[PDB]
DNA sequence: GGAAGCCACATCCTCT
DNA sequence: CAGAGGATGTGGCTTC
């Protein structure tokens, strides 16, 4: 069904076989798009749009900076950071969470 | 009534001292508008005196507007880039307040001036679950 | 039964 | 390009 951007990320961070393109940074709620290119690609296949590309990826999560869902990490090159409390959205602690899906620290 | 820069391009308002432009019949809201809202006055108003809009009808006693304020300068006053920010409701339009802070001050009245809406003028078409669980009930809430 | 509304992007653009 | 935001068109869905 209908499926916003922030959550198709949300999905592909909670599962192990995504964390070759897209993984956690290891600080909170941070998260780098390793391969932005597939990120947009399999974005572009959950809303059957061929042409997206990450430049227009970056546009939506650009349009949530305002709405305090997701934020940009200043200076890192596709980094971003969820900012709305995704603790009582989930019920895990950022580490709980890294822990489940093995998360290893990135600096 | 054939005082403006261009063809039925002022209408009149309830009062006979002013005009203003003729606004779309539907628009988009947050959109710049095709033509400047300007309000015209027909008396002599001084250079300077301002004028405010304000929206509303049934829906929205009033409607967020974004630079419904503008000075009078040579009789007219031209609002840049009005905008409607507030929607009037599916199939009804806002009703325009022209207030010009003359003293006293005077009142115009535009009815069933514009209709706003998003899109606008448009073109015909124990227990415990896991993540994907929870992301899915997510998804879903609205 | 649909035209008319809402919503969340998708597309395109600007600059260094 | 990457990256902030404005301007508009696009499609899925819902509501009088």
């Amino acid at each position: 069904g209908p499926i916003q951007l922030w959550q198709f990320l949300l999905e592909l961070l909670t599962d192990k076989s995504c964390q070759s393109f897209i993984s956690w940074t290891g600080d909170g709620w941070e998260f780098k798009l390793s391969d932005p290119d597939e990120v947009a690609r399999r974005w572009g296949k959950r809303k059957n749009k061929p042409k997206m590309n990450y430049e227009k990826l970056s546009r939506g999560l650009r349009y949530y900076y305002d709405k305090n869902i997701i934020h940009k990490t200043a200076g890192k090159r596709y980094v971003y950071r969820f900012v709305c409390d995704l603790q009582s959205l989930l019920g895990y602690t950022p580490e709980e969470l890294h822990a489940m899906l093995d998360v290893k620290p990135d600096a | 009534e054939v005082l403006a820069d261009h063809p039925g391009e002022l209408v009149r308002t309830d009062s006979p001292n002013f005009l203003c432009s003729v606004l779309p019949t539907h628009w988009r809201c947050n959109k710049t508008l095709p033509i400047a809202f300007k309000v015209v006055a027909l008396g002599d108003v001084p250079d300077g005196t301002l004028v405010t809009v304000m929206a509303g009808n049934d829906e929205n006693y009033s409607a967020e507007l974004r630079n419904a304020t503008a000075a009078m300068k040579n009789q007219v006053a031209r609002f840049n880039d009005l905008r409607f920010v507030g929607r009037s409701g599916r199939g009804k339009s806002f009703t325009l307040t022209i207030t010009v802070f003359t003293n006293p001050p005077q009142v115009a009245t535009y009815h069933r001036a514009i209709k706003i809406t998003v899109d606008g003028p448009r073109e015909p078409r124990p227990g415990s679950l896991s993540f994907s669980e929870r992301l899915s009930e997510l998804e879903q809430l609205r």
